[PDB]
C-alpha cells in the first residue's frame, strides 16, 4: 500500500495543477475537514 | 449562545419504547378506570 | 510561492539544487515552482 | 504530541483510529477533492481504458466512496469474540464501553445527530448476532426506560424431547421477547400449549402444529423468570390428552458491549463516509450475509 509520503507528494502534484479559483475551494474543504479532525483529535487526546 | 447555554442539553428521546401498538378495544377499556 | 503554505513548507531562497527535470519527480520545491507558475513539469523544463 | 513539524502531524492524524472523527488521511481528502474538481465522476479515467486499467477498480471506485485507507482497513476488520476485547483497544482506547453505551455520550463522541443516532438505535437490534451459533444469541437490547443498550447472551439448553423441534428465542424489548420453534415430528394435536417451564402458559395455540414450519410467539419473561436458567416447556397436546412435550432451558446472561460497539462503529463510519442512509447500507449488507457482518 501507498506510503503517506506518496500521497503527500501525489496531492502536491495534483493540486499544483489547479486554478486559483479551484484552489480556493479546495483550501476551503481541506480547512473544514482539518478543523473537524484537530477539534476531535484535541477532545480525545489533549483536552483536560 | 447566550441563550444556548440557558437551555443547556437538548433532551435526547428514544424512539423505541414499551408502547405495545395495543388494539382500540383495549387500550380503551385499559384507560376507561375512573 | 509561501501562500497557501503547501504541506506546512515554508518556501525560501537557499543553497540547496532543484531540478527542472521532467522525469526527475523533484521535490516539494518543484512543486512550489509549478503551482506558482501554474504549469506542469514539461512546460516547466521547457520554460528553464 | 511530541511532534515538531506539519507532516509528522498529519502522519500522525491519518492514522489516530482511537478518535470520533479521525483517522483522517490529509493527502488522501487532497487527492480526492483535486480529482472531484478536475474530473468530476472520474469520466475521463473511464473513457481510457489503458489508464482506468493500470488502476484496480476498487482503488479508483473507493476514491468516490471517500473511504480512506485507515477507515479502509476499520471497515475490512473481521470483528469476532477472542478479539473485540482488543480491537476495542484498537478503535476505541480508553473510553469505557459503558460509557460510549449511552447515546448521549456516543453521539456527542460522533458529533451526530438525534434523528442520526436514532436509526442506528433501531438498527442495534440488527448489530447483535442474527441468529443461535453454539446454542448462543449474544445480542443488544435498548432499554427504552433511559435508552441505554445492554448486550445479552442468551444460552440454549435442550431439556425434553429436543427429536421434536428446534426452539429459539430472541428479545426485542425489556421482558418482552420473540419465542421461535420448528417441529421435526409431526403429533396431531387438538392445540400447541406453551409454559414458562410447564407453569404459567405464555401463548396456546388451537390444532396441530405442522413439521417444518417455524412458529412464532411474542412471549414475555420476566425478571424474577430470567434470572432463572429457566426451561421453556412447550406441549403438543393432542385431542387424546397425549402430547409431545418438549423443552429447553435459555440461560439469559448480561454481556460485554465491545462486540457491539466494535459493529456500530462500523456502521456509523460507513455511512458518514459514504453520505449513504442506514437503511441503504443496511440493505447492502444483507445481499451479502445473513449476518451483518
Amino acid at each position: 500500500t501507498p506510503t503517506y509520503a506518496q500521497w503527500e507528494n501525489a496531492a502536491g502534484v495534483l493540486t499544483a495543477g489547479l486554478n486559483s479559483q479551484q484552489a480556493n475551494t479546495l483550501h476551503a474543504f481541506l480547512d473544514e475537514s482539518r478543523s473537524a479532525a484537530l477539534s476531535t483529535y484535541y477532545i480525545r487526546q489533549v483536552a483536560k | 449562545m447566550q441563550a444556548l447555554h440557558l437551555l443547556g442539553d437538548k433532551p435526547y428521546l428514544p424512539l423505541s419504547t414499551t408502547w405495545s401498538d395495543p388494539r382500540l378495544d383495549r387500550a380503551a377499556d385499559i384507560t376507561t378506570q375512573n | 510561492f509561501n501562500t497557501p503554505l503547501l504541506n506546512g513548507q515554508y518556501f525560501s531562497t537557499g543553497d540547496e539544487e532543484i531540478d527542472l527535470n521532467s522525469g526527475s519527480t523533484g521535490d516539494w520545491r518543484k512543486t512550489i515552482l509549478k503551482r506558482a507558475f501554474n504549469i506542469d513539469d514539461v512546460s516547466l523544463f521547457r520554460l528553464l | 504530541s511530541k511532534l515538531e513539524n506539519y507532516t509528522k502531524v498529519m502522519e500522525m492524524l491519518s492514522t489516530f483510529r482511537p478518535s470520533g472523527a479521525t483517522p483522517y488521511h490529509d493527502a488522501y481528502e487532497n487527492v480526492r477533492e483535486v480529482i472531484q474538481l478536475q474530473d468530476p465522476g472520474l469520466e475521463q479515467l473511464n473513457a481510457s481504458p489503458a489508464i482506468a486499467g493500470l488502476m484496480h477498480q476498487a482503488s479508483l471506485l473507493g476514491i468516490n466512496a471517500s473511504i480512506s485507507p485507515e477507515l479502509f482497513n476499520i471497515l475490512t476488520e473481521e470483528i469476532t469474540e477472542g478479539n473485540a476485547e482488543e480491537l476495542y483497544k484498537k478503535n476505541f482506547g480508553n473510553i469505557e464501553p459503558a460509557s460510549l453505551a449511552m447515546p448521549e455520550y456516543l453521539k456527542r463522541y460522533y458529533n451526530l445527530s438525534d434523528e442520526e443516532l436514532s436509526q442506528f438505535i433501531g438498527k442495534a437490534s440488527n448489530f447483535g448476532q442474527q441468529e443461535y451459533s453454539n446454542n448462543q444469541l449474544i445480542t443488544p437490547v435498548v432499554n427504552s426506560s433511559d435508552g441505554t443498550v445492554k448486550v445479552y447472551r442468551i444460552t440454549r439448553e435442550y431439556t425434553t424431547n429436543a427429536y421434536q423441534m428446534d426452539v429459539e428465542l430472541f428479545p426485542f424489548g425489556g421482558e418482552n421477547y420473540r419465542l421461535d420453534y420448528k417441529f421435526k415430528n409431526f403429533y396431531n394435536a387438538s392445540y400447541l400449549s406453551i409454559k414458562l417451564n410447564d407453569k404459567r402458559e405464555l401463548v396456546r395455540t388451537e390444532g396441530a402444529p405442522q413439521v417444518n414450519i417455524e412458529y412464532s410467539a411474542n412471549i414475555t419473561l420476566n425478571t424474577a423468570d430470567i434470572s432463572q436458567p429457566f426451561e421453556i416447556g412447550l406441549t403438543r397436546v393432542l385431542p387424546s390428552g397425549s402430547w409431545a412435550y418438549a423443552a429447553a432451558k435459555f440461560t439469559v446472561e448480561e454481556y460485554n458491549q465491545y462486540s457491539f460497539l466494535l459493529k456500530l462503529n462500523k456502521a456509523i463510519r460507513l455511512s458518514r463516509a459514504t453520505e449513504l442512509s442506514p437503511t441503504i447500507l443496511e440493505g447492502i449488507v444483507r445481499s451479502v450475509n445473513l449476518q451483518l457482518d
